[PDB]
């Protein structure tokens, strides 16, 4: 009963980081509180706009 | 006594029963009437309370 809307592959090819999971948790406390502004604005999307497809950006 | 009192007695007694008539009449109309439909106020059978709700955010943002 309609579009199942999905976004093409194009916007997808993002620069993933390629680190094993112990270079993440070492540095994790490190990483948190530095990096805190895009992460709280991206899981706010999450949160609020409650649709994956919306916090792509 | 005289025939007035009979004949306006049972005048009231006509007058009662009439009106107890109708209303068996349309007690019959309305219960079957709101029981379908249902936007009465009795027959209304029991819902779920929204209150019962938790709104605060969960631990998945799919929600």
């Amino acid at each position: 009963p309609g579009i199942v809307e999905l976004p093409t592959l194009e916007d997808l090819k993002v620069q993933e980081v390629k680190v094993s999971s112990s270079v993440l948790k070492a540095a994790a406390h490190h990483y948190g509180a530095q990096c805190d502004k895009p992460n709280k604005e991206f899981m706010l999307c999450r949160w609020e706009e409650k649709d994956p497809r919306r916090c792509l950006e | 006594d005289g025939p007035e009192k009979n004949y306006e007695k049972t005048m009231a007694i006509l007058q009662i029963e009439a009106e107890k008539a109708e209303l068996r009449l349309k007690e019959l109309e309305v219960r079957r009437l709101m029981r379908a439909r249902g936007d009465g106020p009795w027959y209304q059978y029991p819902t779920i309370d929204k209150a019962l709700i938790d709104h605060s955010p969960k631990t998945t943002p799919d929600n």
